[PDB]
């Protein structure tokens, strides 16, 4: 007899997991294509309204794009989506890491072994793998020299996954010199990533200041030397007096227009007391009505309408200055400085040019490809690679890449289950080879013979070379520290972890019940 | 699903939202079911739950088997409320047995070791078994401060259960404190204070307005520039009441403006803004001051003392969130979770 | 002995882009050159174009592939940062990916396609820059030999001895041609009315108004004395709530006495000024224009233009001199705008057009009126000025002159298939392909003007492989000639740009291997 | 620490298949015992019957699940080898499947499950045997009293003094008591026909036909010479394609006279061997009456007898003695049966018989003419009387009697538990299960009679614990008492059968783990 719903189902056997592994191993088959040096991306193309295209790399905006159906899907969609929040890296490799992960499991499966068995297995496979990550991890952040190169090797192999690989070069340094005028705070909106059309992407730089996508007013002048800048966020419009409930009643037309001369009065008192800073600059956050547009223009400073808060925020990392709003007492905090605020134009538009700045808190990066697409893209992979970078000043702590970290780790897993008995031993074997299967899938999609590179590195992680991994160049089993393929200790642990979480979660799932759909 | 070893079940909404959960209350909550009997069932899961909290799953697997063993005794020709009897007869005597079987573990803060065994007993054949050591510990610990032992009562509105993605589920923490998804306004204010006087208020830093329907007349010049200056002094009227009291940190229900926020930060007094009302209620049980509804009324002895007051990041998003330690006797606690999933 | 590489999707995702591109750029390709006649596109609502610029057509033709997408975008990149060859670049585009498609067949990786299409760019661009010849401004002849060559393959080709001299002149009346490094369209603003003929199109110095004079008795000004207002002329009203209560008889009569010499009063001190004719911005919330203000501006012999837009201040600003008024109290006579005229011209009945012309006060700004019979040509005669004045904008970004009419693409096909022969690799098939794909151009200008495209492009390698440069096809003479003493050429900027811009898109397209419905 | 057996696709068709089971047995649970009703049966077609019987229940029932179509079966295959008892062999497999579900529940694989009921059913064997008694033939007390006690769940019960020794006449003048080890079903012959009330139904050593004499001037015949006849009597026609062709006047008198001659010589030749009363056999392709020959017969006083089918000769020769004829010149005296009397019987204007009485050489063959008021009785009481041929029929095969009245099965529930107790191990629980399997017999009968089940399913296993053997269900007394000071029997193959087909069927069942839709 049936109970639950018309339309609610219930999948209360192997059905459930055969459609959890099966959208797994769907999320994880989509998702392969896009590693290494020599991953190629994929175009997203919306079928409804707009009709979005977009050309990306990364799985992050692939997964959480597209509309999933299957509960397995979505779990990995969600992990992938957190692990990019977290740190902005290896959202990729932690979803194909899970994909393995649940193959080996229904492999597993197959053979009659318990899941809880296999949960077991993986939990201290993993501990034993995180110990062994954690005793390869090499440090920096005392050194300076050292530590900068360590910097350009991140941003190398945060960067070279994706489109900028084409100017790879010219782009890494760029990432880190960004990341170098955060002075240590973990501020990435700081960043502006102003992205034009027009030009080749190698034309794309890091601006010596600031830029602004605003206008002056009309008769403020275009171009000050030595200026003095204050930020505000006051009215500037209409500006009612705040006291709900006020309203003129008199009984001529001298009297409100006497009211409507005092107003006007005001506006131009607030505008004295403005000017009494001594400034020749003026950001407003808000709208700048006529009127005190036209006092700053017969004054002589200088006037910006409709900066937002990120662009107020912005000018004062950039300039020094504080967001003012009450002008009662000049002498407080006071104001920025600069050295020039030319109107720059870049392709057909016009945009302010904050140069000679006093401090280099925040800045703008100008993206300039030949295609929209091509722009999204820089721009995502670039966020990727500037969220690295912050991350790793944070935690200075690195390993290398290009698998081998994980075959060392997956060696220590080999070795831990080597000692181990009962069925635990062959869930670690399986967890071993998932975790192997990540250099394979590079070398795959690099094209060369990944089983010979694979033996190869196993040989030489087994016999104590303990920092080999794969020139992609060449196509070889290389040195990383000579090489120089680097990479964040926090980003190889966190797509670990997740991964292992997100495997186990989904593995201990023996009923899947649907309810009717809305 | 009961034991250890059990497993989980994954569950999606009408909306296809994915909940992979192990309590049976839970489970059976989302189970849209049309038979009666199953609806029963489901009540009986949830009661369970509210009553006490554990063995949801026990219950409804009990009463199954029941059902089954009155089934193959009806076949037999016996009437159903013989069956019922018999029931009542034999569940008197195991829970009479059940009293005679027991002991008693001492419930005090000077030895948590019970306590948190029976916690990890419970916290076992859930996920969060990963850890299964410091999750029991630091709810043993939550439930031992908030409760108030002379009454002999757990009030659970002051355990303030928060998750946000990211990071581990060894981060999974007790905040003898407070946390709230909020921000100090006004970006260029400091993003960390010592030990500070707390002045928790409830009116918004804008000049007032009575709650009956009014119509300020203005007749005359003299009378605009006497509103101007009755909403400057006004502004600072307020500010400086705010400053008088001592306090180093301010904390506003209702939100403000701008003429306001340059006012905080130019005299030296961070302060946030639009905190919610349980959220104001619990920052006062925790850091110890008392609401006051009006500026005219703050005190000095209305103020609150705290450790210290953080704004944390979060990773590499912009969400900030304000925590608040190291109270002199919090009574109110926050349970802090964190993780790589959404649904984990 | 190999990679299997058993999956086939990527192929056929590649296949089938490289044949989209590749119809698009056919499609494109028979609106090439100056026989190459305009499309025709209609909208689906009932509303019709006839473009023969690139950029227009792609746009708004609807395409649904990605690679048809891609195209466009492309297009609309080049023609922002040029203007000019937003054709050639679509159509170099799509005949070196046709080109490539038997690369592809050839098994050859996608990568170093890539990677040698970027280094044949490379040496493309030095071709391109040892070619030119340095152009340098004043030097009227050669911007005018540019302009008609920008114009010769578009309707208004034969009116391009009346409008290519007005087109470089107002490019030149705009900018100082000694320091400028570039060079602003936002103040060339294009007025377009129906009626009359191509040949009727003007070029004034001064301001051009679509708006209506309010007072039906004046029209014409000598010696104008224009000043803009940017608040209202009408009843005085606070912005708080306004009211007025009346209790006994003679009130009414005091507040409409009091009403109307308030009006009074601010048209006294608006003509006390010597101001002549009055500039009243569109003002919403309160009428700009009063009936009785109306009544006395009429009364004072003053001229009044009213609804004038908000973005339009600082365009007569920077034409007339004015500086805007938001305050009664400063308007004065010292910053009042001057002009020598004033007019109100019907235009033989279709429509109603304002000059300000002879303003005293310098005017860095021009305005083009354009005439046509029916709006089309309308269209297309402002397109293709735009055309031009973003020729202009190129000679004035960077200072190189090429010639044109097939010779600098033969040439390069040319150069780049001797660099191709002495590079013996995997790469050399594929900028041997990146090579002969550019000779796409001549034969497209050969096939388009009737001749013959094999002997002709055939032809024009022999004369370029003899060194007699700047050879190239002459649709006058019907063959082949040198094309300077023809007096063709067009800027550098226009070439590299398509090249360079070309050869990004094309690897960026290179990069994908699936598509995926979000 | 162990298999994980990660699909449970097995286990769910082993459940559905006990619960289908178990529906289909409670489903005609309520038909079982002397206090058990009948059941109607409408099928898609305008056609309903009454029926108590278990095969015919199930068989109109039409199932769809597959263990109801293998309990269908097994029906049909007790009702073959037994005839009686097709409602408890369905009964008990429905209800040991049943008990073994919650064996599956306590982690006990299929096949030990399988063997350990192999066991019981072979233990269980030796104790029906042990149990019983050896029977001697010629014996009418306990021949009435097992025919009576098959009777008596019948609708036919009221009828029993009237039905069982005629049931009983049947099958003893059938078969020699001597050396039979069997009997033949098909001589008994039974014909229904509309009218009257259950208690005129009739024995007849004699023959019964259903047809009617062509001449309606004589019906009775005394000292009848019966012949069976299979040519026609009608104008002559080879077998190759014949034609007769006439070219003058005299011919077609000369063909006509030819024509009569012959059938006047055909029937002459039959007249002059005695021959008085005639069977001809039903003739398609050739009318073996024309009307010159049925006026010469019914000239020559004679009953012509037509449209006998061609599966009746051997019934009608081993009958009344008659020999087939197929030539003229073969049909003698000799080969010619002879009857006391032949009559045709009018039942009251509810149609009309034949009936051939006093044949001087009596064969082992009997013929049961029914009456009854609507169809439906008629029906049922001739499946209640083959279900009562059928006991005798058992009883004559194997010569062993036990008990009735849940005393067999009871008495095996408890010596099969103390063999349980003696098995100690994981087919302990299963043997358990098997034993405690077949109180549902008793249990059913206790409950269809109206006493309570429980108190009545004690005593029993009580009585039959001390000592107190051939104890079981009283209707009558309306309690629990000793069954043969009752008269209620029944021959031990019926209750062997019954539990060997139950236990190979239920083994067969068990060993399912899949299901699927051919096309
Ligand atoms: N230049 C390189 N050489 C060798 N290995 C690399 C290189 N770049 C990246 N990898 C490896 O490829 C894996 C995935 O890289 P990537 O595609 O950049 O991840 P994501 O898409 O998350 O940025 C990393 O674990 C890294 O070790
Ligand atoms: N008079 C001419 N003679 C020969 N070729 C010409 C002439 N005018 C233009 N061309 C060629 O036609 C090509 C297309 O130019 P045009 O259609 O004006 O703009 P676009 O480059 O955007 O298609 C140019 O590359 C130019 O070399
Ligand atoms: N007079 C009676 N008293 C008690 N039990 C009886 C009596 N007659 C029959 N039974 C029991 O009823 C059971 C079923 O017999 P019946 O219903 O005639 O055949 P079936 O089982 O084929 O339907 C037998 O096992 C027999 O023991
Ligand atoms: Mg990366
Ligand atoms: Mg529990
Ligand atoms: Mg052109
Ligand atoms: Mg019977």
């Amino acid at each position: 007899v049936n109970i639950f719903k018309a339309g609610a189902d219930e999948e209360r056997a192997e059905t459930a997991r055969l459609t959890s592994f099966i959208g797994a191993i769907a999320i994880g088959d989509l998702v392969k294509s896009t590693l290494g040096p020599k991953g190629m991306d994929k175009i997203l193309l919306s079928s409804g309204r707009d009709a979005s295209l977009m050309v990306t790399n990364d799985g992050a905006t692939i997964l959480k794009n597209i509309g999933v159906d299957n509960p397995a899907a979505k779990v990995l969609v969600d992990m992938s989506r957190v692990q990019d929040d977290e740190v902005g890296d290896g959202t990729t490799s932690v979803t194909v890491l899970a994909a393995e992960l649940l193959r080996e499991a229904e492999s597993l499966i197959a053979k009659k072994i318990h899941p809880q068995t296999i949960i077991a297995g993986w939990r201290e496979a993993t501990k034993a793998a995180r110990e062994a990550l954690l005793s390869s991890a090499v440090d920096h952040g005392s050194d300076e020299v050292k530590f900068r190169q360590d910097l350009m090797n991140i941003a190398g192999t945060t960067l070279s996954s994706k489109l900028l690989t084409h100017h790879k070069d010219h782009f890494t340094k760029l990432a880190v010199e960004a990341v170098l005028r955060l002075k240590g705070s973990g501020n990435l909106e700081a960043i502006h990533i102003i992205k034009k059309l027009g030009g080749s992407l190698a034309d794309s730089y890091l601006d010596e200041g600031f830029l602004l996508d605003k206008k002056i007013g009309v008769n403020q002048p275009k171009r000050i030397e030595n200026a003095k800048i204050l930020i505000a966020n006051t009215g500037m419009d209409t500006d009612k007096i705040k006291i709900f409930g006020s309203r003129v009643r008199v009984d001529s037309t001298a009297k409100v227009a006497e009211i409507e001369h005092a107003e006007k009065e005001k506006m131009k008192e607030k505008v004295e007391r403005i000017l009494k800073h001594g400034i020749n600059c003026f950001i407003n956050r808000q709208l700048i009505y006529n009127y005190p547009e036209q006092l700053f223009g017969a004054a002589g400073v200088m006037a910006i309408e409709h900066a937002d808060f990120a662009g107020v925020e912005r000018l004062a990392l950039v300039t020094g200055g504080e967001i003012a709003s009450t002008f009662d007492h000049p002498e407080l905090v006071k104001l920025g400085s600069c050295k020039l605020i030319e109107e720059v134009m870049i392709g057909e538009d016009k945009l302010i040019h904050f140069s000679g700045v006093a401090l280099g808190e925040a800045c703008t990066i100008v993206l300039r490809g030949a295609t929209q697409q091509i722009l999204d893209e820089a721009e995502r992979s670039l966020h990727d690679a500037l969220c690295v970078l912050a991350q790793t000043v944070k935690d200075s702590r690195t390993v290398y890449g290009g698998g081998c970290s994980e075959m060392l780790m997956a060696h220590a897993v080999t070795q831990l289950a080597n000692r181990t008995p009962g069925k635990e031993a062959v869930a670690m074997e399986s967890y071993a080879k998932a975790l192997r299967m990540l250099p394979t899938i590079i070398a795959d999609n690099a094209g060369y013979d990944s089983a010979d590179l694979v033996a190869q590195l196993r040989a030489a992680h087994s016999e104590g070379n303990t920092t080999a991994g794969l020139d992609m160049r060449e196509g070889t089993i290389g040195d990383m520290a000579i090489l120089g393929i680097t990479e964040s200790f926090q980003v190889k642990r966190q797509v670990l972890l997740s991964a292992a979480e997100a495997a186990e979660v989904i593995l201990r799932v023996d009923n899947i019940i649907k309810a009717a759909p809305r | 699903s009961l034991g250890p070893n059990g497993l989980d079940k994954m569950m999606v909404d009408k909306d296809g939202d994915v909940t992979v959960t192990n309590d049976g209350a839970t489970i059976l909550s989302m189970m849209d079911v049309d038979h009666q009997i199953a609806k029963l069932m489901v009540e009986l899961s949830k009661s369970q739950d509210d009553e006490i909290g554990d063995g949801t799953t026990g219950v409804v697997v009990l009463a199954g088997a029941l059902l089954e063993e009155a089934e193959q005794l009806l076949d037999r020709g016996i009437h159903p409320i013989r069956i019922a009897d018999g029931y009542e007869q034999a569940a008197r005597v195991a829970i009479e047995h059940l009293d005679k079987i027991s002991d008693s573990v001492l419930v005090d803060i000077k030895d948590t070791e019970p306590l948190i065994q029976t916690a990890k007993t419970t916290l076992g054949s859930k996920v969060v078994n990963s850890c299964h050591r410091q999750m029991a510990e630091i709810a043993v610990n939550a439930v031992l401060t908030v409760a108030d032992m002379e009454r002999r009562d757990v009030d659970f509105e002051l355990i303030k259960v928060e998750g946000k993605v990211g990071g581990r589920l060894e981060d999974t923490k007790l905040i003898k404190g407070v946390i709230v998804d909020k921000d100090f306004s006004h970006p260029q204010m400091p993003k960390k204070v010592e030990d500070a006087k707390i002045a928790i208020l409830t009116c918004p830093f804008e000049p007032p307005k009575p709650k009956t329907k009014h119509k300020l007349d203005v007749t005359s010049v003299e009378d605009y520039k006497a509103l101007q200056k009755y909403e400057k002094e006004k502004f600072e009227e307020m500010i400086q009441q705010i400053k008088e009291t001592g306090a180093n940190l301010a904390i506003c229900q209702w939100g403000f403006d701008d003429e306001a926020n340059h006012l905080l930060l130019q005299n030296n007094l961070p302060a946030v803004r639009w905190v919610g009302g349980p959220e104001i209620e619990l920052i006062a049980i925790a850091t110890g001051g008392r609401i006051v509804p009006r500026f005219s009324e703050l005190t000095a002895e209305k103020l609150g003392f705290a450790g210290l007051v953080q704004e944390i990041s979060f990773g590499t998003t912009k969400d900030k969130m304000l925590v608040i330690e190291q109270c002199k006797n919090s009574r109110a606690v926050t349970i802090f979770i964190r993780g790589g999933n959404k649904m984990i | 002995k190999g990679a299997y590489q058993d999956r086939d999707k990527p192929a056929q995702i590649r296949f089938s882009n490289i044949s989209a591109a590749k119809a698009v750029a056919d499609a494109i390709r028979t609106s090439l050159g100056p026989k190459g006649m305009d499309k025709m596109i209609q909208d689906g609502k009932g509303d019709v174009t006839i473009t023969n610029d690139g950029a227009t057509i792609l746009k708004q033709m609807q395409v649904l592939h990605p690679a048809a997408r891609m195209l466009v975008e492309l297009s609309k990149a080049q023609d922002i940062e040029a203007g000019d060859g937003t054709t050639s670049v679509v159509i170099i585009a799509g005949s070196l990916l046709d080109s490539c498609t038997k690369l592809l067949q050839k098994g050859i990786h996608p990568t170093i396609i890539s990677e040698s299409f970027q280094k044949a760019l490379e040496k493309g661009i030095e071709i391109l820059t040892d070619m030119s010849r340095p152009v340098e401004l004043s030097d009227r002849e050669t911007l005018l030999n540019s302009a008609t060559t920008s114009l010769n393959s578009k309707v208004v080709s034969q009116y391009s001895s009346l409008l290519s001299p007005m087109s470089v002149n107002a490019v030149m009346k705009v900018i100082d041609p000694a320091t400028a490094t570039s060079v602003d369209l936002r103040d060339i603003k294009i007025v377009k009315k129906l009626g009359g003929t191509i040949d009727d199109c003007e070029l004034v110095e001064g301001l051009v108004l679509t708006q209506k004079v309010s007072n039906s008795g004046i029209t014409r000004v000598e010696k104008a004395k224009i000043g803009l207002i940017q608040f209202c002329l009408s009843a005085p009203k606070t912005d708080m709530d306004n009211q007025i209560v009346v209790s006994d008889y003679a009130q009414m009569d005091r507040v409409l006495r009091e009403e109307r010499a308030y009006i009074l009063n601010l048209v006294k001190q608006i003509k006390k000024t010597g101001c002549n004719v009055l500039l009243i911005q569109k003002s919403i919330l309160r009428d700009a224009l009063s009936d009785l203000a109306l009544h006395f501006l009429n009364k004072m012999k003053i001229m009044v233009i009213k609804d004038i837009e908000r973005e339009d201040i600082e365009f007569i600003c920077k034409t007339i001199g004015t500086k805007p008024v938001a305050h009664i109290d400063q308007f004065t006579a010292d910053m009042l705008g001057s002009a020598e005229l004033a007019e109100e011209v019907n235009l033989n009945g279709s429509g109603k057009l304002l000059k300000i012309t002879g303003c005293a006060s310098p005017g860095k700004t021009v305005t083009i009126v354009v005439r046509g019979s029916n709006k089309l040509v309308i269209e297309e005669a402002e397109r293709s000025i735009h055309d031009a004045l973003c020729v202009i904008r190129c000679l004035v970004k960077k200072r190189a002159l090429i010639a044109g009419g097939g010779a600098p693409e033969i040439e390069l096909a040319l150069r780049l298939t001797e660099y191709s022969r002495t590079l013996s690799g995997m790469e050399s098939y594929c900028v041997r392909a990146f090579a002969d794909a550019m000779e796409v151009i001549p034969s497209t200008l050969a096939e388009n003007a009737g001749l013959n495209p094999i002997s002709t492009v055939t032809e024009l390698r022999n004369r370029h492989a003899q060194g007699e440069k700047t050879a190239g096809i002459n649709v006058r003479k019907g063959g082949i000639s040198n094309i300077l003493e023809e007096l063709v050429v067009q800027p550098l900027l226009v070439s590299v740009s398509a090249l360079t811009l070309a050869t990004e898109t094309v690897r960026s397209i290179l990069k994908i291997d699936d598509v995926v419905n979000t």
